[PDB]
């Protein structure tokens, strides 16, 4: 059996790590996924696949809780994947579970460069001990805490991890960098994020409109608390707002993508 | 539990994963020592500034006990995991022992954990090596280094990671015992332009004085490169 | 048991009395119950002897391991932790020890008492053992800082004397250590019943 | 007592075992699956080898649990490990929580079973897809299920050896508006399109959910369908 | 049903200046009753100037006296042949009654022999290892009794009269003898027969002698 | 050679090439030669003769029990192994039945250890080849095994390197030593020693080792006082 | 790459590993056995390498029960593993079912056991076939098990590298008849005359019976009877 | 460099990662020993790659035990482990007999973690020489990759080693003074040494027979034996 092992965990001869540099070529071969991180929350704008007319909705209860390209790790922690999809839930599974262990040690939200430092530990691992494949997903998460606000990390195969104030995986992504780079600034609000988010991703993936067929769109921002139960434990603080990650709805989402359509035309009457 | 034997010996008498994970290390990001007289100065290298990476200030040098501090070169998240591993032996050890670890104690440990991959079945070397830097509880600053070959040794000045040689060639002909504050951290951004490009937005560079550590702000850097650059041109 | 230690200007104190009971019959007249662990640091014996024996001899051993690893010697304050914290992860498996390490580090005198539940407590002036409850009325009164080193030691040997001399399960030789920057002493032995004719003459 | 993996990636980002059990599992013979207002059929062509295997003891269509079914392409003893997991998980949800699996846990909880063999060391992957059909408190459901772990809820489509082309003629005659009756005439007419030969009540398995239970279809209730197409 | 029981008798030993002499007595108790008269096994060999004594439970001295006997032969091929010292021993086996802390054997050890410089010497034990030198030693049944007269007649705290001269190895023997007899005497688990050892560098002498039977 | 390279794997023509391998490591030790007497046997080794004025001990040979020892050649450290098993097996029926682990039985345990060794992957056989000799109630004994996990009861053999030169030697005088005394025995067995060492050395007090074992004589192995007695 | 392990078919289904430790056995010395109304005796042909060897020495015969013995025919210390777990089995039968081992139980547990290490990439088969005689409640049996786990019941059986002959030599005795008395002679003689002198110039012929007149016990033959 | 598994004898007989091991003890410094009759000597090439390395950091001599020291050579960090090793034994070993440990016993025990490989996934790349005084006076062994301890009165080990053996030859008798054997030490380091032997370039420690304690040269004491040459 020694004959026919690939040897996963092993270095090549120029210090690479060659099964994590082709886990990444996987990512560079999924559906785009945008982040901005703004200081009235966090964007993430990915691409779906091509919606065959046969696909149905799995009929969830919960709207926000997770979409194609979406999901939702914690009350505060949402994120994005790219690359090999199934790799990505069992992640996101070991995600939630860690963000609800923190929670149920300290009772309080895990940050969110502490979730992302568990889930790329857990990547690591399989960069060098065990002799299997690494995962082969890439995240971008977001969330807020009260330690360093929004927050957008992005994590790769190898285990390491970034923040950002924007950013993308998958396919394009170089090319996508370079047009954030361009149009991101410290003082956007949401509104304007969003609109960020869109005019790179359509970019990216060629089109005149945005094809809101094809794209997801969630963003993880604070809203006001509703159940403030404050008979139930009276010494306990309870924040005037709390985060939220919401997923766009086809009809919340049309107007920012028709608002991006026409700042797509507004920047073909210059030329 | 997988436990093939990733590192062995070829014919020559070298542990090619061993030499591989030294080639991940000659990859990396330099990072520089510098030991004075009551200071020691850990500088490196960052990867540049794109205008995307977050304007919240990010450490690339580690902190793994009030004392101690460590810079890496190689890969980012194995060197994440010894940082942990390290973290968390300081506080093992504190908790053991009451006292603080010891610099070169807790070097020991790392550098064991690094010889401890080369040498186990199932795992490849970590492919990192470090510059660890910090005072004992009596005033005498370390300075140290280890490779991933889990070889450590003390130095007055180090370099680690690209062209890690180039600088400690430099090093060798300029450095004087019992340096000041100021003459360290001029001796350390001195070394580090050897091979990075500017010193505008990829330096970063942390001063430990006994009990006291403080990273340049990205001002008081500024009038460091100007006053070294300008040294340069003679 | 009677042993005492106490910090003062000029180092540590210890003294001990030498009777090992086996309830009412006297087994030895002659136990040593200061272990001289490194040469730095004594630590006494009181509880079960082997306990004592034997965790103070490891302790002597991870004292030695340090230093050979670490090229220095362990701090006081780290040897007792370390028996403190043996004790403490056999709190539950009827350890019978009360210990004292005494030493000096490169921070000065320093004294612990370790039982054997993992407590581990720094004071000044400890005494311990069945005849403690006679000592500490010795030496609470006599005891200062300020005291010479004659006078220190005069005053550890009598409070073990007079120890020795009330209490049943306590007896046969007083020894007195002294600690000091270079390391330990043996002061003096003395058969507790030469010294009842010492201090009373009649 | 092999730990190392079998499934690894190859220079372009490829799994390369992965898409290899894929082409196994769409080698089988074809399973499909409409979903209608009020219920989901599933069918499968059971193609004996010879007439001397009892076609009753061949099983392609599956409950496993009384909400919610299975059928399968490809490799069948593969699946027949997929279902005696998902029949344990199913009721292993009921023991704790006192309700049926809703099928998109079932579904997660199956995808992830192929996803371990994906990565885990000494295996290979699951060559077989599945569909999953059943009913919960979001109503109808039909999830197919392929060996990357991967899964997808669909209105209609169609695993197995004839399923480009079955799924096809799936897009033409699909209707939003469709009833189970017009369903299960629809999967039949899908089969039958591919099929070498008459479809007979031996030959050919169907499930169906409805109300609120999954039952695969008696030679009776089946040979009744039979003869209106 | 307990994993102990007491088998009773006596073991003593004196140090000399170039020797120790080891005894114990060879009666083996039951229960209410008399096993055997002829017991050796409460001495036991261990290198050839090292013995070991033991009293309590026949059962666990035999097991701990081939435990040692072991852990010195392995220390035996692990020392290019040497045998361990009388203080090695001693020390090994503080160590290996204290490894059983927790169902201790019930054993009353003493381990004798020669030191380095060639003189007697005596280790005793408690249950768990307790230990010190010291230059007798009485373990058992007959201890309570014969400890104080040896006491009395090897250190004379209680006389004015000047310590005689060293004891011979012969009239260590003798006074070892009495204090025996006076035990078999008064002691009722203490009878049959003594057998002495006496340790010097030229070898072992071993001397039976009578005690009374009843 | 596609099948040399693991012990699980047969070759073509129903060879085990790593255990011919590790035969290979046996006939490239120090000679060492056993003899049989009637009451006594003999174990002589070559050990490694000083370079000038500069020794160099190895422990060839072994005491294993009181009434057993053995002779290494080969890879040293599995001696050892093999020392420490065979020395614990030794304890542990000795401790049981108060009395030594027969011959015959060590020998069947000495064998069934090494073939525990030559059939999974990632254990590899013992590159070193005994000779035991012994003495119990079935007289003395004396074996010699070898990586295969063969045992052989023999008479008188060698074994190392050179040593078939000492099998030359022992044919012609070997049917005499059941009658032969022990120092008759002993000049047999140097004899042989001799005939392997290399062209213009002899044998003398720091080249080799002498070990008897037999009827009312404990093995023993022979130091500078003794060993000078026969090696003369 | 179809060879090197016994975890592995080839394209005819074979296992070569497993043709290969067969090999072995083919190219060892020769056994043969007789399984009579009275009883089974075995033989077999001992090749020394050294005239310096005890009698004894590399017994291929072993007893593994009061009423059953092996003997080894290939690697003699693969079949020393065979013969350790032929006697855990009737220990076993012994010690829980308080009953002696059946011969064709013996020799299925033996074959089991030999097949299960043709399985498995980490084992490699046996290089020894068993030869398994017993006079257990069953009654007289032969069997032999190969490196394959094979196992068969026999009236007479030859092999190693005489077998060929060996088995022309066996086909002349009448099984209904022959006593062991008659076999230990014949056998005997048997190996005497395939076997190959200008080779293997060293050789005794160990003999090995259980019977009704060794009170169904294993035992080597009196060397009187040879 | 996987074709052969790490229990892999050679045709010869040996074991080729130790072989290997072994080649790998030739690319490191010297280090040497000297057994006089007044005690042990070990000397030892740091072969620093830098002026800026502090060198007392660099120790290729350790202190065991208060009698016994080791010098490594090949891999450094795999000689720690040993030196640990042998600590730890020799400091079991007066804990359990209250005595010093022999230095044979040392050596066995360090040689006893040596075999460990399949566990250990490769042999440690490092010789010891393990000096030290016991009751049977002072002594020298090696230990190798094989796990082969043996007792020398002389020995070199690293890149040295050839011309070192050449050199013990000629100029060692068993009866030397341990002022004559710190020189013979000393020699050998300046004829093998790359660099010019200097009193930081080199470690030289002795244990004494008379006390049987073992004392690091200091630079001073080490220049102390420069002068008389
Ligand atoms: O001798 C013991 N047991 C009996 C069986 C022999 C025996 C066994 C265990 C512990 C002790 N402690 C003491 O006796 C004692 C008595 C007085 C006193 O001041 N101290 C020091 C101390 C300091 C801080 C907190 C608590 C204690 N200690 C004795």
């Amino acid at each position: 059996s020694h004959r026919y092992d690939s040897r996963t965990t092993t270095f090549s001869p120029e210090g690479r790590l060659y099964q994590v540099e082709y886990a990444v070529e996987a990512i560079q071969q999924a559906g785009t996924v945008i982040g901005v991180c703004t200081k009235d929350g966090v964007v993430l704008a990915g691409e779906k696949m091509v919606p065959h007319p046969l696909f149905d909705s799995e009929s969830m209860q919960d709207k926000n809780t997770s979409g194609e390209k979406m999901y939702k790790i914690a009350e505060h922690i949402g994120c994005s994947v790219a690359g090999v999809t199934s790799d990505a839930y069992a992640l996101l599974n070991y995600a939630r579970l860690s963000a609800l262990r923190h929670q149920y040690t300290f009772q309080e939200p895990m940050a969110i460069e502490d979730l992302c430092r568990i889930l790329c530990d857990e990547k690591q691992l399989y960069t060098q001990y065990g002799g299997v494949r690494p995962y082969g997903v890439s995240f971008l998460l977001v969330g807020w805490d009260r330690y360093y606000g929004y927050q957008l990390y992005s994590t790769e195969p190898s285990g390491d991890y970034s923040a950002w104030s924007a950013y993308a995986i998958g396919q394009n992504d170089q090319v996508a960098h370079a047009l954030l780079k361009k149009d991101w600034h410290e003082s956007m609000t949401l509104e304007d994020g969003m609109l960020l988010a869109l005019r790179v991703l359509g970019k990216t993936m060629d089109t005149a409109k945005i094809d809101l067929d094809r794209v997801e769109v969630a963003v993880m921002r604070k809203v006001p608390a509703s159940n403030i139960d404050q008979l139930l434990d009276p010494f306990k603080h309870h924040p005037k707002t709390t985060p939220r990650f919401q997923i766009l709805t086809r009809s919340e989402l049309k107007p920012h993508a028709e608002r991006a359509d026409q700042a797509r035309e507004a920047e073909e009457k210059a030329e | 539990s997988y436990d093939r034997a990733i590192t062995v010996f070829s014919p020559d008498g070298h542990l090619f994963q061993v030499e591989y994970a030294q080639e991940a290390v000659k990859k990396g990001l330099a990072a520089v020592g510098v030991l004075g007289s009551d200071s020691v100065v850990i500088a490196v290298e960052k990867k540049s500034a794109v205008k995307l990476q977050d304007s919240r200030t990010i450490r690339k040098i580690y902190k793994v006990d009030a004392n101690i501090y460590l810079a890496f070169a190689g890969l980012s998240a194995d060197a994440r995991v010894l940082i942990n591993k390290a973290q968390l032996e300081c506080q093992r050890f504190s908790l053991n022992y009451e006292d603080t670890m010891d610099v070169d104690m807790l070097v020991r440990y790392v550098a064991g954990v690094q010889q401890k991959s080369t040498q186990s079945g199932g795992s490849r070397p970590f492919g990192v090596a470090t510059v660890i830097g910090g005072f004992n509880e009596d005033g005498k600053p370390h300075l140290w280094k280890t490779d991933p070959s889990g070889m450590c040794s003390a130095w007055r000045a180090v370099a680690i990671g690209r062209h890690d040689q180039t600088v400690i060639e430099y090093m060798e002909k300029s450095y004087k015992d019992g340096m000041s504050r100021d003459e360290c951290v001029h001796f350390a951004i001195k070394s580090l332009l050897e091979v990075v490009e500017s010193g505008s937005r990829n330096i970063e560079l942390l001063v430990l004085q006994y009990k006291e550590a403080r990273y340049l702000t990205e001002e008081e850097l500024q009038k460091f490169v100007v006053e070294v650059e300008k040294e340069r041109e003679e | 048991t009677t042993t005492l230690a106490f910090r003062f200007n000029g180092g540590i104190i210890v003294a001990v009395d030498s009777r090992a009971s086996t309830g009412q019959y006297i087994a030895s007249q002659t136990v040593m119950k200061v272990l001289e662990i490194n040469d730095y640091l004594l630590g006494t014996l009181a509880g079960g002897a082997a306990d004592c024996q034997y965790w103070e001899r490891v302790l002597g051993m991870e004292c030695r391991l340090w230093e050979l690893r670490n090229g220095s010697r362990i701090t006081v304050a780290a040897a007792s932790k370390i028996l403190a914290n043996i004790t403490y992860a056999y709190r539950n498996h009827g350890l019978s020890m009360g210990t004292m390490v005494a030493g000096w580090d490169q921070f000065g005198p320093s004294l612990y008492y370790v039982d054997d539940k993992g407590s581990r407590v720094k004071q000044d002036l400890f005494s311990v053992g069945s005849g403690s409850i006679y000592a500490y009325g010795v030496l609470d009164t006599g005891y200062r800082k300020d005291l010479s080193v004659e006078d220190a030691c005069d005053l550890a040997r009598r409070s073990i004397f007079h120890a020795t001399y009330r209490d049943g399960a306590s007896g046969g030789i007083v020894t007195v250590y002294h600690v000091h920057e270079k390391g330990w002493t043996k002061i003096s032995r003395d058969d507790q019943t030469k010294l009842y004719h010492r201090y009373f003459p009649s | 007592e092999a730990f190392y993996g079998l499934t690894t990636f190859s220079p372009s980002g490829k799994l390369i075992q992965i898409e290899y059990a894929t082409t196994a599992a769409g080698k089988g013979t074809t399973a499909l699956g409409v979903k209608a207002t009020d219920g989901v059929v599933i069918a499968a062509k059971k193609k004996a080898p010879s007439t001397l295997v009892d076609a009753s003891s061949i099983q392609k269509v599956f409950v496993l649990d009384e909400h919610v079914g299975c059928t399968y392409s490809g490799m069948g003893p593969d699946c027949r490990v997929l279902i005696d997991s998902a029949r344990k998980n199913c009721q292993q949800y009921k023991l704790m929580y006192n309700e049926p699996i809703p099928i998109s846990q079932l579904v997660r909880k199956i995808s992830a079973i192929y996803q371990e063999f994906t990565q885990s060391g000494g295996v290979r992957p699951f060559g077989c897809s599945l569909l999953v059909a059943g009913v919960d408190a979001n109503g109808y459901h039909l999830y197919q299920v392929d060996p990357s772990g991967t899964f997808w809820a669909w209105k209609a489509t169609a695993i197995g050896t004839g399923s480009p082309d079955a799924k096809a003629f799936l897009e033409k005659r699909y209707t939003v508006d469709m009833e189970l009756e017009d369903a299960v005439h629809t999967a039949l007419l899908t089969l039958k399109e591919g099929f070498d030969g008459q479809m007979t009540s031996e030959n050919t398995q169907v499930g169906r959910v409805v109300e609120n239970r999954f039952e695969i279809l008696s030679v009776d209730q089946l040979r009744d369908y039979l003869d209106q197409i | 049903w307990s994993p102990y029981q007491d088998n009773g008798g006596t073991t003593a030993a004196i140090a000399g200046k170039d020797f120790v002499i080891l005894a114990g007595d060879t009666r083996l108790n039951g229960d209410f009753c008399l096993h055997s008269r002829h017991d050796q096994s409460k001495i036991f060999q261990l290198t050839p100037y090292t013995y070991m004594a033991s009293n309590g439970m026949q059962a666990d001295r035999l097991q701990l006296q081939q435990m040692l006997k072991y852990r010195v032969k392995w220390y035996k091929y692990n020392n290019g042949g040497k045998v361990p010292s009388t203080k090695a021993i001693a020390q090994l086996m503080s160590t290996m009654l204290y490894h059983r802390r927790f169902f201790p054997y019930y054993t009353f050890n003493m381990v004798v022999g020669l030191d380095e410089e060639g003189h007697g010497v005596c280790y005793s034990y408690d249950a768990v290892g307790s230990t010190e030198p010291f230059l007798y030693g009485t373990r058992g049944s007959a201890a309570s009794f014969v400890e104080p007269l040896l006491d009395c007649l090897i250190n004379r705290q209680h006389m004015t009269s000047q310590a005689p001269p060293e004891m011979t190895k012969e009239e260590t023997l003798a006074m070892l003898k009495n204090a025996f007899t006076g035990a078999a005497e008064r002691d009722i688990y203490t009878g049959d027969s003594v057998s002495f050892f006496i340790i010097t560098k030229d070898g072992v002498q071993q001397e039976s002698f009578e005690l009374r039977k009843d | 050679n596609e099948y040399d390279s693991d012990i699980t794997t047969w070759s073509p023509t129903g060879r085990l090439f790593q255990i011919e391998y590790a035969n290979e490591a046996v006939n490239n030790g120090s000679a060492t030669v056993g003899v049989k007497g009637k009451n006594f046997v003999v174990l002589a080794a070559l050990k490694r003769s000083p370079v000038a004025e500069l020794s160099s001990y190895q422990e060839k040979v072994f005491e294993i029990d009181e009434h057993v020892g053995m002779s290494i050649s080969g890879l040293v450290a599995d001696g050892r192994v093999l020392a420490r098993y065979l020395r614990t097996e030794c304890m542990n029926y000795r401790y049981m039945y108060s009395n030594g682990m027969p011959m015959n039985q060590m020998a069947d345990m000495i064998g069934e250890k090494h073939q525990r060794h030559i059939q999974c992957s990632g254990k590899r056989p013992f590159g070193v080849g005994l000779l035991l000799a012994g003495y119990d109630r079935q007289g003395p004994h004396l074996y010699q095994t070898v990586p295969s996990g063969d045992v052989y009861d023999y008479k008188a053999t060698a074994m190392g390197v050179r040593s078939q030169a000492s099998r030359t030697y022992l044919e012609r005088h070997f049917e005499h030593f059941s009658d032969c005394t022990l120092d008759e025995l002993v000049t047999h067995a140097l004899k042989a020693l001799a005939s392997a060492t290399s062209e213009g050395i002899e044998l003398n007090v720091k080249n080799t080792t002498i070990a008897i074992v037999g009827k009312d004589t404990p093995f023993t192995i022979f130091e500078e006082e003794s060993a000078r007695k026969y090696l003369d | 790459g179809h060879d090197q392990s016994t975890d592995v078919f080839s394209a005819e289904g074979r296992v070569f590993q497993v043709e290969y430790a067969g090999k072995a056995v083919d190219n060892s010395s020769t056994a043969v056995a007789a399984c009579c109304k009275d009883g089974v005796v075995v033989a077999v042909e001992k090749v020394h390498t050294s005239r310096m060897l005890e009698k004894g020495s590399n017994n291929r015969i072993h007893a593994v029960d009061r009423q059953a013995g092996i003997c080894i025919c290939g690697l003699l210390p693969d079949g020393r593993a065979i013969v350790s777990r032929a006697r855990q089995e009737a220990e076993n039968s012994r010690d829980i079912f308080a009953t002696p081992i059946r011969g064709s139980v013996l020799a299925n547990r033996v074959g089991e056991f030999m097949h299960a290490y043709t399985t498995h990439f980490a084992y490699r088969p046996f290089g020894c076939s068993a030869i398994i005689a017993s006079y257990a409640d069953d009654g007289p049996q032969l069997f032999v098990s190969d490196p394959s786990g094979t196992v068969a019941g026999y009236y007479g059986v030859a092999l190693g590298k005489a077998k060929t002959v060996a088995k022309s030599e066996l086909e002349k005795l009448d099984f209904s008849s022959l006593t062991c008395d008659e076999a230990v002679g014949k056998l005997a003689s048997i190996l005497h005359e395939v076997h190959d002198k200008q080779k293997d110039k060293l050789y005794e012929v160990e003999v090995a019976w259980v019977c009704d007149k060794s009170d169904r016990k294993f035992v080597h033959v009196p060397a009187d009877m040879v | 460099e996987y074709d052969r598994g790490v229990n892999t004898f050679s045709p010869e007989g040996r074991i080729f990662q130790i072989e290997y091991a072994v080649e790998a003890i030739k690319l490191g410094s010297t280090s040497l020993g000297i057994r006089t009759p007044e005690g042990v000597v070990l000397a030892a090439e740091k072969r620093v790659p830098s002026t800026l390395v502090v060198p007392s950091s660099m120790s290729k001599i350790m202190e065991v035990d208060s009698h016994i020291a080791a010098v490594m050579s090949g891999m450094v960090a795999d000689a720690r482990i040993l030196v640990e090793h042998a600590r730890v034994e020799s400091q079991n070993h007066r804990f359990t007999y209250n005595e010093p440990m022999s230095v044979e016993s040392c050596t066995l025990a360090t040689c006893d973690l040596s075999i460990q490989f399949g566990l250990m996934s490769r042999p440690f790349g490092v010789s010891l020489l393990i000096a030290g005084v016991d009751e049977k006076g002072p002594q020298l062994w090696q230990t190798d990759p094989s796990g082969t301890h043996t007792r020398y009165d002389a020995q070199a080990i690293g890149g040295g080693a050839e011309a070192a053996q050449s050199v013990f030859t000629e100029r060692y008798h068993r009866n030397m003074t341990l002022e004559e054997g710190e020189t013979l030490a000393v020699d050998i380091l300046k004829q093998v040494m790359e660099d010019q032997l200097s009193p930081e370039n080199i470690e030289v420690a002795v244990v004494r027979a008379d006390d049987g304690k073992l004392h690091m040269y200091t630079p001073t004491e080490i220049k102390a034996i420069m002068s008389r040459m």
